[PDB]
């Protein structure tokens, strides 16, 4: 069955006149909207072109239109008829180009078959994304946009509202799978994170849809979902959401559109849904042509009789219908009629351009143009078209042109599901997407203010430098705000790195290098009493030395310990200096000399106290030799001490970060304990030797006082040490107490030594 | 048009280049007597063999529908529509179970593109295009011949076998040469083979572009091996160009060259060690007898046979019988010389593979009878192909020609298994001919003895020898892949395999040249030449100290020099004893404490000199006590200055780039102590000079000898200070001599100052 008519230039056509009826008849009922209306639109466009004195004014366009029965194999068989006209071998009619293909598979098969024979093809309803590659279809053109332009539009919509975390729902077939794939490409090109990706393929019962709804709802951080679903794959999902009481801000595609069959019974679930639909306008001339159609006068169309019989349930044998017509009430213009008209007019314009370029001498089909070269036609005159769309609403945006892939211009209409009426629910065009978004934020139910905005964020707001940005194992893309330790600076997004062992972090927590300074370990407020005591002791020692020098006339100069008194005064001065330097700022060598000075001073006083033991047993030089040997032994033990306890600094004992370092020396506290233990042992030995003395006066005016004071001084020295251990934490208090105790012991020793001189003075 | 139709249960399609490509006037031309007629007769012979066979398709008789493509893709595409017109069910049509593909790659590509829509399996026998291996476009296409990238793989394997990494590649224009050269580039970069030059010869050029290509190849003498994947006429042109020029290259060629004598004609000196690949094939001895027994009268099955007969023998048949010559029974193919085509076994294999697939499908789907049944009437191309064509495993139909790789099977892409023959152009006694030296079925099997070691001596095709980083480094001046050695200094190490790094003065490069190790420390003088030097020096000092101590002990009773000079002599003895410890601390190991003790030794020497000067200042006990206090204060000031210049003693690294050896010597501590030593030594000289001037010797407390002894000792200190002053600056090295000289000088000074003081003690007693 064919409606072909003779013409100088015959144009092919493929329409789904008959719906697919399965294996019973290879095609069933007549398609009254996708096969009849589009075919009549093509016929009307051809008639208008033939009646147009500005487009092909001398050559008459023909038509050779077949029916594909909505199947690929039947389409291939029909396209074989188109092919069998140019072979070098009813009556074949040469076809310059074909305007056919309403299904993606049919168009793909037709393009594959016609590519080998150099026949250009322009489609009107095929939106497959894999028809855009010229490596497989280099003679295929489209007046409709592909299926990824809507994906780009929805990605731009998501970016406009700052929706980064969204849920994705796709279908099982090519439509939905290609859309979702383009969606990840556009999202990763626009930094949009994806929560879930499920499939809602057909032939599934209610349980699958309920499970999908539950999986979507087990994520309260994703309130926006994109639906790459067909009409039947979206109606069931909306019904499941409505019956399960699920609320989402759906961002749908052309599968939903402005159809009212998806929101039937599920108005609550579909509230505030942004939907993308292809932009098109009705043609009044085509409608007027279609109204004045009857089965008696329209003898060109062979399928018109069957269409009339099926639509009105009439029969031409029983004369059931006599006076019927397709008026406004039973007629509704299809949305892709203007695309068919545009395809036909683009083919006519390409033919006119070739006719003008080849033989401009006359406005008639010349002999040179009789052999039509499809390759040159498609490469030059089909792809390079720039003309206003016929029967347009006179808008300047309706311009027909093909891209380098032979695709149409992507122009979609943005729709929303209004509830802002009295009691009626309806759609509204609230923007469009040609190359950029032009939204009308005013109405925008839900997704705009004055109705409750819907944000789509993976997690909380971006964290500051004071907390760790932690990546959740469940949700990788965003990060959570978890405070780190106050002394741990945030080096990067991973975690808070360590500023240092004892270094305070900076304000920005990126480069700190801020080690607190504690050079003044002992405050001047407390470093006054010990200083005054040391000064008084030094003055007393100087006065005693001066008196002893002036006491040469006294009988007790050689028999008495004048050299012993000088040694005791030197030891008192040494311990006073050691206390003064230990109550000062510590240094690397200061700690070593403080221990050495304390030990040497303790040895000097112990040796002076040991002089009574030598006199108790019995030459004056013997006591000097004994004290020198004791001092040498103490010096050697101190030398071994700091050899095993080499000088250093960096005693960061406290990790509380309030005071990381308290100055002091790096030497271990056990080393100080050993020196004090040795000094206490020496003092105990000296006291035992003094108590072991026999009964002899030996200048009892001075011996009794020295013996009474030595025990007290040694007890004070032995009780000073546990003060540090009781606190169990070395600080400025322990140093001051130790210095005060040492100075007091030295002053007491000097006073008891000089008491006979003071007594004899009066 | 003419067609070959034979009735049968199953009809197999066929496309052969019977006629050559059409000229500028007609759509066809002369009959291709070799590629078309011989292959068509091979297909007919195989079909007859299968039909009369007993174990293959016993009940099904195969027919053919053979068409002529005229060596054009458009004509073949138009003709192949007869194959698909019978599967529409919408000049009786004949069902086509399968189509035997064409010879030319474009013809096969177009036929596969048309047949994939109608689900018709296709097996080719001569198509070797890598584009046909794409199952996204040719999912219904198969071939018994391997594609053309297996030749590139074989070339890469051959180059790897002979250790040739720097080679030059020349290709042709079009698609065959392009695909082959890209495949060879992929294989070479997979096997780490450098590409020197990528030259192109185009399609048709005058004999100047070939000379330019030859000169460009000669521009890199390091690459003496040329890889050719290029056609069978441009190869001859390049050989002629290289013959006109004076060049000596080894060629690794493809099936374009092969064993053909057209390439070598007239230029049999340039090509002497060439490696050429050829598709391995075997002659079917039955086909020669079948073709030789063919006559234009008894063979009416082939409509093209009469024209082929009248063209080959240049005679006229019964149409006129007297135009040019009579095609009498005397003229025959048996009498004339006949050579079987190299691609007859491939046609036979394709036909037998299709027959085996049909037989397997018949046994599977239609059992219990050896006849065509209802379930097998319509042919399912997809099922047949994907189940019984890619999964064939059967030996060659005419395998009696002994060969291990006689199995016919297809891989996942439908291509055949690559079995290539490696040839070599060799000499025997002046005769120029090829010789097979190996084969490439799955791995190389070259017979190196037959190759004559690839001409005289094995050719070298490497860009410089491999370079050992242990001794010298490598860089890439202009060539990215290969390298040229550059010497690496012994004091540097190879941190990476391209760049040498320097350890510096801190460490020395390791023997393996993979890092740095702790260089040996400073020279130890304990086991040096002066090992017993300090021991001998201390022995004299110890004896002098013991003698001084004995004299001092004996001085308690009946004092001689202890009359107000006891403190002075004790101080002098203490200084002399401290000098012995000072001269022994110089050899001690480098330590801050060791060098602090060394400086304290000089301080003690200065204190001893000050005390000696104070000895003359005496001329009671209060005044000697004041002098003792004064000299103690002077020593305290000296110690204070020592502590002042002793702050943050650095280790004192030495052995800079001036003397960069394996062993680096360093001082005891920071080398900034030279100024401190110079300042300290000035005090000793100053006090010695003051004592010398103050040695008036105008008073004798006990004897005039003591003043004379003091004056004599004053001169010795000045003499030793002045003599060693030049040695202070000239000796500025860490060698043993510098320290030993100083220690010997100070020990001698300490001995001489103390020796004269002991003389009066012995004389008085
Ligand atoms: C008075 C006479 C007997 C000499 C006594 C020996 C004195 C001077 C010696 C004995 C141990 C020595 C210390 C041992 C180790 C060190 C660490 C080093 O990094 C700096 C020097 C320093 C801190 C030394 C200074 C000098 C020292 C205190
Ligand atoms: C024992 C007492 C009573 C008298 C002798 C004091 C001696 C041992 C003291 C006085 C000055 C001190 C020096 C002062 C400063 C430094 C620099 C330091 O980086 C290492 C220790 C060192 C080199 C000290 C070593 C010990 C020292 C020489
Ligand atoms: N333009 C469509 C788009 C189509 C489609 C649209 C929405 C839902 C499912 C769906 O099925 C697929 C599958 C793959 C590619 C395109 C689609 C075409 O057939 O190509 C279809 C309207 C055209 C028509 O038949 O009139
Ligand atoms: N197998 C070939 C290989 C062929 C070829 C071989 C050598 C030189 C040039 C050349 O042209 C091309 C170009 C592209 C792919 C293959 C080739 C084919 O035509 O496919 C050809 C042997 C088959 C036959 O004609 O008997
Ligand atoms: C999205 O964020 C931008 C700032 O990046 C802001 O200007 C804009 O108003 C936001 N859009 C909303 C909230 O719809
Ligand atoms: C190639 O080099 C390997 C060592 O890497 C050697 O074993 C082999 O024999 C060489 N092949 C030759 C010289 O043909």
């Amino acid at each position: 069955k064919v409606l072909t008519l003779e013409g100088d230039l015959v144009l092919g056509g493929l329409f789904p006149v008959h719906q697919k009826g399965g294996p019973a008849e290879d095609c069933g009922p007549v398609n009254e909207h996708r096969g009849i209306q589009r075919l009549e639109a093509m016929l009307f466009a051809l008639d208008r072109i033939n009646r147009d004195p500005h487009l092909l004014p001398g050559v008459r366009l023909g038509a050779h239109i077949l029916d594909s029965c909505s199947k690929d194999t039947h389409a291939l068989e029909q396209a074989l008829d188109f092919v069998r006209a140019s072979l070098s071998r009813d009556a074949p009619t040469a076809i310059t180009g074909v305007i056919g293909g309403s299904y993606s598979d049919v168009s793909i098969q037709v393009a594959n078959l016609l590519r080998l024979f150099q026949i250009p093809q322009i489609s009107y309803a095929s939106t497959s994304a894999k028809l855009s590659d010229k490596s497989r279809y280099d003679y295929f053109a489209r007046t409709v946009p592909p299926d990824f332009f809507q994906a780009k539009a929805m990605a731009e919509i998501l970016r406009f509202f700052n929706w980064t975390y969204v849920s994705t729902v796709a279908s099982e077939g090519d439509y939905g799978e290609t859309g979702i794939e383009a969606f990840e490409l556009e999202a990763r090109a626009r930094n949009i994170c994806v929560a879930t990706s499920e499939k809602v393929g057909r032939a599934m019962s209610r349980a699958a849809f309920e499970g999908v709804v539950r999986a979507l709802l087990q994520k309260p951080s994703a309130r926006v979902a994109v639906l790459f679903t067909r009409s039947e794959d979206a109606r069931e999902l909306l019904a499941a959401s409505q019956r399960l009481n699920a609320s989402f801000t759906w961002v749908a595609s052309d599968g939903w559109g402005a159809l009212e069959s998806v929101v039937a019974g599920s108005e609550g679930a579909a509230e505030g849904a942004i939907t993308i639909e292809l932009a098109s306008y009705p043609i009044s001339d085509f409608a007027s042509y279609f109204q004045s159609l009857d089965p008696w006068n329209n003898s060109r169309n062979p399928w018109f009789r069957e269409f009339w019989e099926q639509r009105f349930r009439c029969s031409f044998r029983q004369r059931d219908c006599a006076a019927h017509s397709l008026r406004a009430v039973p007629f509704e213009q299809e949305s892709k009629i203007m695309f068919v008209v545009n395809a036909v007019y683009a083919m006519a314009h390409a033919l006119h351009n070739m006719h003008r370029a080849l033989c401009p001498n006359t406005t008639r089909l010349c002999d040179a143009m009789r052999p039509v070269n499809g390759r040159r036609l498609y490469k030059d005159f089909v792809l390079n078209v720039k003309f206003d769309a016929p029967f347009r609403p006179a808008d300047t945006h309706n311009e027909v042109r093909f891209d380098r892939f032979g695709d149409g211009i992507g122009r979609y209409n943005i729709f929303t599901y209004l509830r802002a009426g009295s009691g009626r629910y309806r759609y509204q065009k609230v923007g469009y997407w040609a190359e950029g978004l032009t939204l009308d934020t005013s109405l925008i139910p839900w997704a705009s203010p004055s109705a409750g905005p819907l944000p789509a964020s993976r997690c909380s707001e971006p964290c500051l430098q004071n907390e760790v940005k932690s990546v959740q194992p469940g949700e990788v893309c965003c990060w959570l705000c978890i405070p780190c330790q106050p002394y741990e600076y945030r080096l990067d997004e991973f975690t808070c790195a360590d500023c240092g062992l004892g270094y305070w972090p900076n304000a920005s927590l990126t480069g700190c290098f801020e080690l607190p300074q504690e050079y003044i370990r002992w405050g001047d407020a407390w470093a006054v009493g010990p200083v005054t005591i040391a000064c008084l002791g030094a003055l007393a020692t100087l006065f005693v030395l001066g008196v002893f020098v002036r006491h040469n006339a006294t009988p007790v100069v050689k028999a008495s310990g004048r050299e012993l008194c000088y040694i005791l005064l030197g030891g008192v001065f040494l311990c006073y200096c050691m206390t003064f330097i230990f109550i000062a700022k510590p240094s690397t060598a200061v700690c070593t000399l403080r221990r050495l000075g304390l030990g040497t001073a303790f040895s000097v006083c112990y040796s002076a106290l040991l002089t009574k033991t030598n006199r108790i047993a019995r030459s004056p030089a013997s006591q000097v030799a004994i004290c020198l040997a004791l001092i040498s032994g103490q010096l050697l033990i101190v030398v071994a001490w700091l050899v095993v306890e080499a000088p250093g600094t960096g005693k960061e004992t406290a990790p509380e970060r309030r005071e990381v370092v308290t100055l002091r020396c790096n030497h271990r506290d056990a080393s100080m304990l050993g020196s004090l233990a040795y000094n206490v042992l020496l003092i105990a030995l000296c006291t035992l030797y003094a108590f072991k003395t026999r009964k002899c006066p030996e200048n009892f005016n001075e011996a009794k006082f020295i013996g009474f004071t030595m025990y007290t001084t040694c007890i004070i020295w032995l009780a000073f040490l546990p003060i540090f251990y009781v606190t169990s934490s070395d600080y400025r208090v322990q140093t001051t107490t130790m210095c005060v105790s040492v100075s007091l012991s030295g002053s007491v020793v000097l006073g008891c030594l000089f008491a006979p001189k003071l007594h004899i003075i009066l | 048009r003419r067609e070959i139709k034979i009735e049968g249960d199953l009809v197999l399609g066929g496309l052969f280049p019977i006629n050559e490509k059409g000229t500028g006037t007609e759509e066809c031309g002369r009959i291709n007597e070799d590629r078309g007629i011989q292959r068509l007769e091979a297909m007919l012979f195989a079909i007859d063999e299968i039909n009369k066979d007993d174990y293959l398709l016993p009940g099904v008789k195969l027919g053919v529908h053979i068409l002529d493509t005229c060596s054009r893709d458009t004509y073949a595409l138009e003709q192949s529509l007869e194959f698909v017109r019978a599967s529409l069910t919408k000049n009786i049509p004949l069902l086509i179970a399968g189509v035997i593909g064409g010879s030319y790659s474009s013809v096969s590509i177009q036929v596969a593109n048309l047949l994939r829509l109608f689900q018709i399996p296709q097996i080719s026998y001569a198509s070797t295009s890598a584009k046909l291996s794409d199952k996204s476009r040719y999912d219904y296409f198969a071939r018994t011949v391997p594609p053309d990238f297996y030749q590139a793989k074989a070339m890469a394997e051959i180059l790897r076998f002979f250790n040739w990494t720097y080679v030059s590649t020349v290709a042709s224009e079009g698609d065959y040469g392009e695909t082959g050269i890209e495949a060879f580039e992929q294989e070479a970069r997979l096997r780490n083979i450098c590409i020197a030059t990528a030259e192109k010869v185009g399609r048709s050029n005058i004999r100047k572009s070939y000379d330019s290509v030859i000169r460009e190849l000669l521009q890199k003498p390091n690459a003496r091996v040329v890889v050719l994947f290029m056609r069978s006429d441009d190869s001859r042109e390049l050989i002629a160009a290289a013959s006109r020029a004076n060049a000596s290259f080894t060629w690794v060629a493809s099936d374009g060259w092969g064993a053909q004598e057209s390439i070598i004609k007239g230029s049999e000196h340039v090509a002497y060690g060439a490696i050429t690949l050829e598709l391995a094939s075997q002659p079917v001895r039955q086909f020669d007898r079948y073709f030789q027994s063919l006559n234009p009268y008894n063979n009416h099955r082939n409509p093209w046979f009469r024209d082929f007969w009248e063209q080959k023998f240049q005679c006229s048949l019964q149409n006129k019988r007297n135009h040019r010559r009579v095609c009498d029974k005397h003229l025959a193919i048996d009498s004339s010389n006949y050579e079987q085509e190299s691609k007859i076994m491939f046609v036979v294999n394709a036909v037998y593979a299709m027959a085996h697939a049909l037989h397997k499908m018949q046994r599977t789907l239609c059992p219990n009878t050896t006849k065509l049944c209802d379930a097998m009437k319509i042919l399912d191309g997809k099922k047949l192909y994907k189940d019984y064509l890619l999964k064939i495993n059967f030996t060659a139909p005419f395998n009696p020609n002994k060969d291990a790789d006689s199995i016919v099977k297809f891989d996942t892409f439908g291509d055949g298994m690559g079995r290539y023959n490696v040839f070599n152009f060799q000499n025997v006694g002046g005769k120029y001919s090829y010789l097979k030296v190996g084969h490439w079925a799955e791995t190389l099997s070259l017979d190196v003895n037959s190759i004559h070691w690839s001409r005289n001596s094995v050719p070298t095709s490497q860009c410089s020898d491999p370079c050992a980083p242990n001794e010298m480094k490598n860089m890439q001046p202009g060539d990215v892949c290969c390298w040229i050695c550059i010497p690496c200094e012994p004091y540097e190490y190879l941190a990476d395999e391209f760049t040498c790094m320097d350890c510096g003065s801190g460490q020395w490069p390791t023997a393996d040249l993979t890092g740095c190790y702790d260089l040996p420390e400073d020279y130890i003088r304990w086991e040096d030449a002066w090992a017993i030097g300090p021991v001998t020096i201390a022995c004299l000092g110890f004896m002098c100290t013991c003698m001084v101590v004995t004299v001092f002990i004996k001085h308690n009773n009946t004092p001689l020099v202890k009359a107000s000079g006891r403190e002075l002599c004790y101080i002098l003895l203490f200084g002399v004893g401290l000098s012995y410890c000072m001269t022994f601390f110089f050899i001690a190991k480098p330590s801050p404490v060791i060098c602090a003790l060394r400086r304290l030794g000089l301080g003690s020497s200065f204190a001893i000199c000050y005390s000696a000067l104070l000895t003359k200042t005496n001329c009671k006990f209060i005044s000697p006590s004041s002098q003792v206090f004064i000299c103690l204060g002077l020593i305290l000031v000296q110690i204070v200055m020592v502590s002042v210049w002793l702050i943050l003693e650095a280790p004192g690294t030495r052995r800079y780039t001036l003397a960069e050896k394996r062993e680096t010597v360093i001082l005891k501590c920071n080398v900034k102590d030279s100024s401190m030593l110079i300042s300290l030594t000035y005090d000793v000289i100053l006090v010695i000079l003051c004592t010398v001037y103050a040695f008036k010797t105008r008073k004798c407390p006990e004897n005039f000898n003591e003043a004379k002894f003091i004056g004599f000792t004053m001169y010795t200190t000045c003499i030793i200070w002045l003599a060693f002053l030049p040695i202070f600056y000239v000796t500025s090295s860490d060698y043993r001599v510098q320290t030993t000289t100083m220690c010997i000088s100070v020990s001698l000074s300490g001995f001489v100052v103390l020796g004269c003081l002991f003389a009066p003690k012995v004389h008085i007693i």
